[PDB]
């Protein structure tokens, strides 16, 4: 769990506290101040399936 | 070194949409944008005022950092933020000049200028000038010591630190001691393009399209890309400037300009030292705390200003 810091919603990435999530990750656009369920990635975190 | 993995996921989002139209952007359009950085971490001073300089003419917003654990007389960066001379303002540098302040161990003041289209080229450069001598001659009214007031800035507002420190050589003062140039759009012969503008005109973020862009925002006319002023590469005699630090970024199409500015001011006497960062992009001083590569690069650039006004 945690909480949208920022994301950009034309470009399609932003960041989730932090780590990264862009558009594709998730299942458009989430908004600051959301609280957001996600798998880490840590292939720099980043985030995977975004509820 | 690669792209810092940080800066690598957001170009690679980014990259995703096509560029701009570029012929029909405009900069109301432009700054009605969501801005593609987002807010970082504020480290803590001992004290931010924000206040109104009169000018003749216009009124200039300024925010003045003092950070904790400094004495008087203190020394001073009089700062100039990023943005193309279109964008950015005391907020979206805000961070920036914190970690300037706070590691640097210097007062900052950071200058919101006139803008372009709505006050094109001089008009920032007029203020930039103005604005260091109304803190200059008001040096002993803020504690500062008039021998370690520095000038700095990023991007266009490293240019603009870059003719301010022209302009007092021309003028006889204010007396300036030193130069921070962050990745500046020193300029260059449009005959000559220096390798980065072509080798890093897309991709990175800052694009050759976008630097024309802002360019046909901030000039009158394109017979003015060689003028001083605005490419003060190209002044006839840079001696007797103020020693200089410039970083640039490896992945920048400005990269070259800055080392441009370094032989420039080495060849006309001047001392400079510059530094690459081999991981970085144009603008990372904004990716603050976000990217480990831009926190470590950003650190290194104030802990250059401590020494230069120890």
């Amino acid at each position: 769990r945690g909480k949208v810091k920022w994301f950009h919603d034309y470009y399609g990435y932003g960041f989730i506290t932090d780590v990264f999530v862009n558009a594709d990750a998730i299942d458009k656009t989430l908004k600051e101040g959301q609280v957001v369920e996600f798998e880490i990635d840590s292939t720099a975190p980043q985030a995977a399936h975004v509820k | 070194m690669p792209l810092d993995p940080v800066i690598q996921q957001v170009l690679d989002q980014l990259n995703r949409m096509p560029a701009p139209d570029y012929k029909h952007l405009s900069a109301q359009q432009f700054r009605s944008q969501q801005s593609l950085f987002p807010p970082v971490k504020k480290e803590p001073v001992a004290e931010v005022r924000e206040f109104d300089m009169d000018l003749p003419g216009r009124t200039l917003k300024v925010r003045m950092y003092r950070p904790e654990g400094v004495e008087p007389p203190y020394p001073a960066l009089v700062y100039y933020h990023g943005g193309g001379w279109v964008v950015g303002d005391l907020e979206t540098h805000d961070p920036v000049c914190r970690v300037l302040a706070k590691d640097g161990r210097a007062v900052v003041f950071s200058v919101d200028y006139r803008l372009a289209p709505e006050h094109k080229f001089p008009a920032a450069v007029e203020d930039a000038y103005d604005a260091l001598q109304w803190i200059a001659e008001r040096a002993a009214d803020f504690h500062l010591d008039p021998a370690r007031i520095a000038v700095g800035g990023d991007s266009a507002g490293g240019n603009l630190a870059a003719v301010t420190s022209i302009l007092a050589k021309e003028r006889g003062g204010p007396a300036i001691a030193f130069q921070l140039l962050i990745y500046p759009s020193t300029g260059y012969d449009p005959a000559h393009p220096p390798a980065s503008i072509e080798e890093n005109a897309e991709g990175y973020l800052l694009t050759g399209g976008m630097m024309l862009w802002f360019r046909d925002q901030y000039l009158n006319s394109l017979e003015e890309l060689t003028h001083p002023w605005f490419s003060p590469v190209l002044y006839p005699d840079l001696s007797g400037l103020p020693p200089a630090y410039i970083a640039t970024a490896q992945y920048d199409p400005l990269r070259d300009v800055g080392k441009l500015y370094a032989e420039a001011l080495n060849k006309a006497g001047v001392k400079v030292e510059i530094e690459n960062f081999e991981d970085l992009i144009h603008g990372f001083a904004q990716f603050y705390s976000l990217s480990p590569g831009a926190t470590k690069a950003l650190v290194r650039i104030a802990e250059k200003l401590r020494d230069a006004l120890a």
